[PDB]
């Protein structure tokens, strides 16, 4: 057979479906469920007894550009997975169909452009985890900006324009200093690959410099104090898939970037500059939580919580301990289950019904919208880290390791257990509480589409909250590769 | 039973082959960075044919005593 | 669902047949917002075209093989059925149900079934089962965690250094292996640290 | 809603036939934000005829 | 290091900054719009003279002074000099916060400019192109741009320090049984 | 002219342009052939037949 | 079951350019660390048995087991290969 | 081939009326394509960087110059199709974009002056060729003498280009007064160190560089590119910059200059900052050309700068043509025509273009994000190579200024895209007229190269590691 004939069959079927029924979302949903299954098959065929990278394929080689390279000289972009990358891959295929299905009926102008852009962002994120060299990572790290800008500017809310320039300029700023560090790596080592980059022991004085450019970027993407001011706006004015994709995956890229670029190399700079990281993560936690206590827009509040949980996860991964790695990862997974549910509730339910996000209108949903109340409270108690939910198991483990590295900072950061409860329950009480708002008339309870989504995002986090050990089969190497202890 | 992964040994050999080719590209890159910015010959740089740089001047009043080395 | 159920003449008549009607977002309101503002034969006319929406008017081998000018007719004259069906479904709060025998469909209240969404067949039968397969696989790969391998290798290194335990009874080797583990070291980490030794 | 804004959010003038008049000549705005054409078919109608 | 001469450099710098003020004054008098003459140069000029002189005085005075107080040659000095220069320039706008802002941000920019070497040019021998690079051969001291497969442990303990997991000898071998 | 005619309708180009076209095209062709031969002499291409002819 | 029993490599005997040996040594160092952890866990289990069976006598019958646990805990734990792969102690 | 073109066209155009001008442009377009196809095999001569001196020692031919020659021809077969293939066969687009008789001759003569510069090995050939490129481009600005602004433009460009030709000749005569030579091959490490020629060579670089808009003498060239017709602006803005920058890159004059570092920094700041408040398109794109001239100035200081220059000049030229072509296509969909020469002036006239032609906006976004340096578009792989070279040679403050300049320039680059994807009332629903085929295919091909040419980067690197090493 011909590879070209199979994809020509697919493209032909896609053209006919586009021409008969003038819509794509059925084909994209099919492709999304197909990718999920194919990734599951890769997990079936993935050996957990090997720290090596599997399913390697190289692209854009000199000899066979539009195919795959079997050469003895590799000058192209590399790809392949370890168990770390497979974890977030499973998170991304799991979310993409839901990010399309959270917008199945509310997009009515230029719909096919929207579902194209969503799938392109989701596929680009997926391939970023397969990346095995600094340059392929970077060119798939920066490829979401044009699509996010376009998506937000067209299908956004009132203040879409300001949000779109913010997601672009901030992320581009941090990315460019990442490019400088990568370029210094590339003119020194003369090789960029995530296979043998830990062997090369650069001088300390140069690790102290490369680290600054990598960390400037990761401050801007994660985000972290004091570059935490783009996230609330970009979430507030984005379409629902933009918010779900962002909070679920793009903020997890910063964590994958640390583990894959910054720790196996630059070890000595990590163990020297870790206390400055603890300063920054701690300020991120408390100040963003307290800033959340006095906000008015619903979607902005969920956004601030995302900054806090990422800042806890940075305490753990940057702690030089196994439990820190396994917690910071599980935070990223459970966060990418919980936060999309909340952004769905506050961005594709309430905003669809009443077209406003101010808390002052909302009150007394429990009377006419009870099922929405039940989901709000469950997700609120999972967000804050009620046990038997991954957002606790990850909080606890990261605070174990943060306490080990610096006990004072790792214990003064335990107040996140409180402050998360404050800024989330002050809101949940308002929504589920009181007499029905006079400003709001009645509308339907949650429909089955949204109930499907929230029940998936809750079953997944309850599972990893009940038996987190399932994820260890992929990560038992990764908890020890990135530990610099003599 | 449906778990049919590639063995540890074949995986390690494949990763080794990849790393070997990457190191080959590294050495080629360094060797070319050195081959460039290495001094060349005059013929390769200016004139293959008239490779004698030495300038012979005019001829209308060629004075014996004007050549020098 | 069907294979070659397309028909040209029906669509080419249905085009002008729908064009003779007023626009969908204004048929059932009559520009004032009252369902009764419409006439009765008009109401049945609309309901009978709308029931046509959920009818098999094309098949796989018909979409793969026919040309653009016909598919375009299907597209632009099916969008109208979509709009009419759903505007009436919202406004009147009825659906059109042709009963078994009488060939006359009209709006009706029964909604306890017979209505499915276009996203169900994909998700409930391709996504969810794959998630369940993922759960099963994570569970039965957890058996391959290093903790069990390491327990098994420690027991074997003990039996190798100390073969005598094997002849002892079959529900005592556990405690004997425990004693021998607590005695000494069966790790070889200091054997890999060779230059560390001065 | 539509009022024309700039790359920096600054106010921008919407250009029409309105301000190719003889009233908006003989001003001293810079070459960037002048808006007088000198080559429009409103000014160059009677042109070397 | 070798100390700086604060007053000698400050007097040269002030005469230079006065000369630059004279040049910019004349250039403005020529490039300006309205009726002017040879009188307007120092009357109608927007403080170009005091701008240039105060900046050059404050910058060079602070750099040489803090180079002599810290007793070093480094980038922190250029930061303090840019901090003074920002104060001077921001004093023109008669506001406290803009004065503080001009100071901090001019100081950070000059401080970066001293971090990178206090030059817009390049050293051309400390650069990577003209310097040893790649893998060091045999146990030799690892320079800046050189790469190493295996690093000494004594050098690690000194550069970093002991504790926080990092030690003079590994943990197993340290706790090996003398058997 | 078939792709984007000069007016609204296709018309075959005038013999004036065709004549000038043929002249310049012969000039381009000769310059290419003068080059291909010259490179057989310099040693850039295969020059067996030209080596023997020159030796003769 | 087919219990694999791989081969033990060390960083001090390999050249860092032949990646397969480096991966073998990394996996070896990590597997031995996990084995040390399992030995600690067995000590913990026996300690809990000595406590649950003794009761008030645990102060005596479990003494050496408890000291052994508290001596092993700071050392028998994951501590990674990079700090030995990137540091020769002989210098 | 150029010469026989220029010679034949003079006769053939004098023999030809005003009504054959489009067909004659089409002819020379196809002729240039046949050259670029059939004579392109001569790259073999430059194997292992074999370099040749010609016409004595006046000219120099290496792989650098040959690739620049092919690029100038590729530019000149696209710039000619814009005059010889009418977009729409409407009376408006006849009146708007009609070639003059002598235009094409002046284009080719400017091609010749461009190529004599890059191929120059002696200052005498440089002075003759820069005068040829300069005089031809005085006339090209002035050929549309029915406009007032172009008349003003050519006059200023004549005077301020004459002053710089004086500066160049003053520098050459000084070099000859010192050393009794007109050839830079008569330099070497000994003569550089031994003699105070820093002033005498920076004066050359500046006299050449102020002819391309380097700061703080940017304004006059920006007033010219704004005031001249759009299809002339697309030529004058590019070819002179390629020629002079290539001559200064090939001749390793200013290895570690402090003056050049200062001016190049000032260009990045000016061209990034002063282009933010601009409401006009051409001034916006001129400030863009300035900051890109800043980036390319920064590799005059390197001594190994060929790959980074060649990759950036190529993507710059491609993106520069494509964006001006998008602006030309969009004239159909606007509401107000400002002039017979500049139908489109203000950026706020492209409002709502997505609702008219969306794939034109897709092309604009690809091209804009290429200018900004968003991967996997070619602009990333071009600005990356510059960062590699300057950091490899020891410029750090300048790399930060470079990063900062890219960020600041995103704003005036995204102004176009932001207004384009905005919403508009009175959209287009149908139009029985259709744009030309060739110009669409050319625009598409440039878009597809900006998008997918990252696939060939290794192949380009291999070819470079043979023919340039
Ligand atoms: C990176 C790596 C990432 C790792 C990820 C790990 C993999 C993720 C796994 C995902 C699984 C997804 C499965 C799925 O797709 O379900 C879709 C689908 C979505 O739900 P849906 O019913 O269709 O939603 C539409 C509404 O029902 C239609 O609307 P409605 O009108 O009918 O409203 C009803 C709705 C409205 O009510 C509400 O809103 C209430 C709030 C709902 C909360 C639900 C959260 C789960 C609560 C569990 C409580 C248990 C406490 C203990 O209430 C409910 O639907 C919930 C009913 C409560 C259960 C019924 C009691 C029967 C007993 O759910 C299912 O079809 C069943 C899935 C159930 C699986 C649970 C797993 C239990 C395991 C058994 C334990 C013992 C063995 C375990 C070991 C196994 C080894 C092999
Ligand atoms: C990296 C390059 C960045 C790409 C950014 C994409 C920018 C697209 C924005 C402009 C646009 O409208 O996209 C064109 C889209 C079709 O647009 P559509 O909504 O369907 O309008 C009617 C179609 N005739 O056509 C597409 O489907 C393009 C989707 C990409
Ligand atoms: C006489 C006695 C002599 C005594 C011996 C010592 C003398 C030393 C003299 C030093 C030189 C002084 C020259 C002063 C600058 C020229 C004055 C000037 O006005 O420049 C700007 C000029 C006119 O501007 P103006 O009319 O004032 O209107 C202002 C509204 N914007 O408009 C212009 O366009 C001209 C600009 C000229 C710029 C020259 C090049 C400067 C390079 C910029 C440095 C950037 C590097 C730093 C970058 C850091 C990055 C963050
Ligand atoms: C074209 C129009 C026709 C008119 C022409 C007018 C005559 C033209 C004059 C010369 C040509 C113009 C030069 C343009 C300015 C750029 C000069 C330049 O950049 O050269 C700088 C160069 C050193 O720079 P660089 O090589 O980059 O770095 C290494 C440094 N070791 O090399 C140098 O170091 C420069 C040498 C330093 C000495 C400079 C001489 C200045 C002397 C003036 C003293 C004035 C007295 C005091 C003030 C009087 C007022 C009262
Ligand atoms: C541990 C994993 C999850 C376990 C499964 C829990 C969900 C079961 C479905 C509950 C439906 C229900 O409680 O009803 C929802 C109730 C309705 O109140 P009502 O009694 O029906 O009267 C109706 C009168 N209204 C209409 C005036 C209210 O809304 C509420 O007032 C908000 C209270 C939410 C209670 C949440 C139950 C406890 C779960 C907390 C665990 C984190
Ligand atoms: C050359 C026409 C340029 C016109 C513009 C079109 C771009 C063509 C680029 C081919 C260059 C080449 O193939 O050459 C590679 C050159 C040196 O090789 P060379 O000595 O010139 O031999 C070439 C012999 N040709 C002409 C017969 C083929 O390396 C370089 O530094 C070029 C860097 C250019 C980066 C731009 C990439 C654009 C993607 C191209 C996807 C087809
Ligand atoms: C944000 C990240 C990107 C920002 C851009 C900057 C990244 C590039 C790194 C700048 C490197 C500067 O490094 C420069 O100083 C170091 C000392 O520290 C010098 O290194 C030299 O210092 C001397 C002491 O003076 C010692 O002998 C040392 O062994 C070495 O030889 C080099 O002369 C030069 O390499």
């Amino acid at each position: 057979m011909f590879l070209t004939s199979i994809l020509l069959s697919s493209l032909y079927l896609f053209n006919r479906i586009l021409a008969w029924q003038g819509n794509v979302k059925h084909f994209y949903l099919f492709a999304s469920n197909l990718l999920l299954l194919f990734i599951v098959v890769l997990y079936i065929n993935f050996n957990t007894f090997s720290n090596s990278f599997q399913f390697n394929f190289e692209l854009f080689n000199s000899l066979n550009p539009f195919g795959l390279s079997n050469s003895d000289i590799s000058n192209g972009l590399l790809f392949g997975i370890d168990g770390l990358s497979l974890t977030f891959i499973l998170l991304t295929v799991l979310l993409i169909p839901l990010t399309l299905l959270g917008n199945w009926y509310n997009i009515n102008f230029n719909s096919n452009l929207y579902y194209t852009l969503v799938l392109a962002i989701g596929l680009v994120i997926l391939l970023n985890f397969w990346a095995l060299d600094y340059i392929s990572f970077y060119i798939l790290f920066e490829a979401t900006l044009p699509l996010l800008f376009i998506l937000i500017h067209i299908y956004g809310s009132s203040d879409s324009e300001r949000a779109s320039f913010y997601v672009l300029m901030f992320t581009l700023s941090g990315s460019l200093f990442m490019l400088l560090s990568i370029v210094v790596i590339s003119i020194v080592l003369n090789t960029t690959n995530f296979i043998n980059h830990n062997l090369f022991v650069l001088s300390l004085d140069l690790q102290t410099i490369i680290w600054l450019g990598l960390f400037i970027a990761i401050m801007v993407k994660t985000p972290l104090f004091p570059i935490h001011v783009w996230l609330p706006v970009v979430h507030s004015e984005s379409p629902l898939a933009g918010s779900m994709i962002l909070a679920g995956l793009i903020l997890k890229l910063a964590l994958y970037a640390i583990l894959r670029l910054l720790l196996p190399l630059l070890c000595e700079a990590q163990i020297l500059y870790t206390p400055m990281i603890y300063i920054i993560s701690l300020l991120t936690i408390i100040l963003t939580s307290l800033a959340t206590l006095r906000q008015i827009d619903l979607k902005v509040i969920i956004a601030y919580s995302s900054i806090s949980h990422m800042g806890i996860a940075i305490l753990g991964v940057c702690s030089n301990t196994s439990l820190g790695i396994y917690g910071s990862i599980v935070l990223g997974v459970a966060h990418g289950f919980v936060s999309p549910a909340l952004f769905l509730i506050v961005g594709g339910i309430l905003y669809d019904r009443y077209h406003i996000r101010i808390v002052n209108y909302y009150k007394g949903l429990t009377t006419y919208m009870p099922q929405l109340a039940t989901y709000i409270i469950i997700l609120s108690f999972a967000n804050i880290g009620t046990p038997l939910t991954g957002n606790f198991t990850g909080e606890f483990l990261s605070l174990q390791g943060g306490f080990i590295r610096n006990p004072i900072i790792g214990g003064i950061s335990c107040i996140s257990v409180l402050l998360a409860a404050i800024y989330q329950l002050k809101l949940t009480n308002k929504l589920t509480g009181g007499i029905s708002s006079i400003y709001m008339h009645r509308t339907n309870d949650v429909t089955i589409r949204e109930k499907f989504i929230m029940n998936i995002l809750i079953i997944s986090t309850l599972i990893i909250g009940i038996c987190p050990q399932i994820m260890y089969n992929l990560l038992y190497w990764t908890v020890n590769n990135y530990i610099y202890i003599i | 039973t449906f778990f049919h992964p590639k063995s540890r040994e074949d995986i390690l050999n494949e990763e080794a082959k990849i790393v070997q080719a990457l190191n080959n590209q590294r050495e080629l890159t360094i060797k070319m960075h050195e081959l460039k910015r290495e001094e060349k010959d005059y013929a390769h740089s200016y004139s293959p044919l008239f490779s004698d740089p030495v300038p012979q001047g005019g001829s209308i009043g060629k004075a014996p005593g004007s050549s020098r080395e | 669902f069907a294979l070659r159920a397309y028909n040209e003449e029906k669509e080419l008549a249905l085009k002008q047949r729908l064009s003779q009607l007023p626009p969908p977002g204004k048929a059932f309101v009559t520009a004032e917002g009252e369902p009764r503002p419409a006439k009765e034969a008009e109401l049945a006319e609309l309901a009978e075209i709308a029931a046509l929406y959920k009818t098999d008017r094309v098949g796989i081998l018909d979409i793969l093989l026919l040309g653009n000018k016909h598919a375009r007719l299907y597209r632009d004259n099916t969008a109208l059925l979509k709009d009419y069906y759903y505007n009436g479904r919202r406004i009147l709060d009825k659906i059109p149900v042709k009963d078994k025998q009488t060939g006359k469909v009209t709006w009706e209240i029964k909604r306890e079934g017979a209505e499915k969404e276009d996203w169900v067949n994909q998700m409930y039968f391709l996504y969810a089962p794959s998630l369940i397969l993922l759960l099963i696989v994570m569970v039965y790969k957890s058996r391959e965690d290093i903790t069990f391998w390491a327990k098994k290798e420690l027991d074997q290194r003990v039996l190798d250094k100390h073969p005598e335990i094997n002849d002892a009874p079959e529900n005592e080797r556990d405690a004997l292996i425990v004693e021998r583990i607590i005695a000494g070291d069966y790790d070889k980490l200091a054997s890999l640290q060779k230059k560390a030794t001065p | 809603d539509p009022i024309p804004s700039g790359a920096l959010g600054q106010k921008v003038p919407h250009v029409d036939e309105s301000h190719q008049d003889l009233l908006f000549r003989t001003s001293h705005m810079v070459e960037d934000l002048e808006t007088y054409d000198e080559d429009s078919p409103i000014n160059t109608s009677d042109a070397n005829t | 290091f070798h100390p700086y001469n604060t007053l000698g450099l400050a007097t040269q710098s002030a005469m230079v900054g006065l000369g630059a003020g004279v040049v910019a004054a004349a250039a403005r008098n020529s490039l300006a719009t309205g009726p002017r003459n040879i009188l307007t140069t120092f009357s109608k000029s927007g403080g170009v003279v005091t701008i240039f002189t105060g900046a050059s005085i404050a910058y060079v005075f602070t750099y040489c002074s803090a180079a002599n107080l810290r007793e070093r040659k480094d980038g922190w000095n250029h930061m303090w000099a840019g901090a003074a220069t920002g104060a001077v320039l921001g004093a023109r706008t008669k506001l406290v916060p803009a004065f503080i802002g001009w100071t901090v941000l001019c100081g950070a920019a000059c401080g970066l400019f001293g971090w990178t070497g206090a030059r817009f040019n390049a050293d051309r021998k400390a650069s990577l192109e003209q310097s040893p690079k790649g893998f060091v051969q045999e146990d030799a001291h690892q320079t800046f741009w050189e790469v190493v497969h295996r690093r000494p442990l004594s050098l690690t303990v000194e550069q970093l320090g002991e504790g926080r997991g990092i030690n003079a000898v590994p943990i197993a071998t340290a706790t090996e049984a003398p058997n | 002219e078939w792709l984007d005619p000069v007016k609204g309708k296709f018309a075959r180009p005038s013999v004036k342009f065709l004549r000038v076209a043929t002249m310049l095209g012969f000039a381009v062709g000769f310059g290419a052939a003068y080059a291909r031969s010259s490179l057989r002499f310099f040693g850039v291409t295969e020059n067996a037949r030209e080596y023997k002819k020159d030796e003769a | 079951s087919e219990h694999q029993r791989p081969e033990l490599v060390s960083f001090d005997d390999i050249n860092y350019n032949d990646h397969k040996k480096v991966r073998e040594a990394q996996e070896s160092y990590t597997r031995e660390q996990f084995i040390r952890l399992e030995a600690l866990k067995t000590v913990r289990k026996a300690l809990e048995k000595c406590y649950e069976e003794s009761g008030p006598n645990h102060f005596e019958d479990c003494k050496n087991l408890a000291e052994q646990y508290l001596d092993m805990l700071p050392t028998h734990r994951l501590q990674g290969y990079l700090g030995y792969q990137r540091n020769d102690p002989s210098k | 081939m150029l010469i026989l073109a220029i010679i034949s066209l003079i006769t053939f155009v004098s023999m030809s009326k005003l009504s054959d001008n489009r067909a004659i442009i089409r002819l020379i377009n196809i002729y240039l394509i046949l050259v670029l196809v059939l004579d392109s095999f001569l790259y073999l001569l430059f194997l292992n960087n074999q370099t040749y001196t010609v016409m004595g020692e006046l000219l120099i031919f290496n792989s650098f110059t040959f690739y620049i020659d092919m690029l100038i021809y590729f530019i000149m077969i696209v710039i000619s199709s814009l005059y010889g293939y009418n977009l729409y066969n409407n009376n408006l687009y006849k009146t708007l974009f009609e070639p003059k008789k002598e235009l094409i001759i002046l284009f080719l003569i400017n091609i010749l002056g461009a190529l004599l510069i890059v191929h120059s090995n002696d200052f005498i050939t440089l002075f003759v060729a820069i005068e040829l490129q300069s005089y031809s481009i005085y006339l090209i600005t002035a050929i549309y003498n029915s406009s007032y602004k172009a008349s003003k433009a050519s006059m200023l460009y004549f005077f301020m280009g004459g002053i710089l030709s004086i500066l160049i000749a003053y520098s050459i005569n000084t070099y000859y007064s010192v050393l009794n030579s007109y050839t830079l091959h008569s330099l070497d490490s000994l003569i550089i160190n031994t003699l105070d020629l820093n002033l005498i060579l920076i004066a050359l670089s500046l006299g050449l560089l102020f002819k391309i808009g380097i700061a703080p003498l940017h304004k006059w060239l920006i007033s010219i590119y704004e005031n001249t017709p759009i299809l002339i602006t697309i030529y004058i803005s590019l070819i002179p910059k390629i020629s002079i920058l290539s001559y200064l890159v090939l001749s390793n004059i200013s290895i570690n200059s402090l003056v050049i570092s200062i001016l190049a920094i000032l260009t990045l700041l000016v061209g990034s900052v002063g282009g933010l408040l601009q409401i006009k398109i051409k001034r916006l794109l001129a400030f863009s050309g300035l900051t890109n001239a800043g980036y390319m100035m920064l590799l005059l200081l390197l001594n190994n700068n060929e790959f980074s220059y060649l990759y950036y000049i190529t993507q710059y030229s491609i993106s520069h043509l494509a964006i001006f072509m998008i602006i030309i296509f969009s004239i159909y969909y606007i509401n107000y025509i400002n002039n017979q020469y500049n139908p489109i002036i203000y950026v706020n006239q492209l409002k709502g273009l997505i609702h008219d032609n969306a794939y034109l906006v897709l092309s604009m976004a690809i091209v804009v994000f290429s200018f900004i340096g968003i991967p996997p578009l070619l602009g990333f792989f071009g600005k990356l190579n510059i960062l590699m070279s300057i950091l490899n040679n020891g410029y750090y403050f300048i790399s930060i200024v470079l990063i900062v300049a890219s960020l600041i320039s995103a704003l005036y680059y995204l102004y176009l895209l932001n207004v384009s994807i905005q919403d508009k009332n009175n959209i287009l629903i149908n139009s029985n007229e259709t744009v030309s085929s060739v110009l669409s295919y050319i625009l598409s091909s440039l878009i597809i190269l900006i998008t997918f040419g990252f696939i060939y980067n290794s192949l380009i690197i291999d070819i470079f590691n043979v023919y340039f090493n």
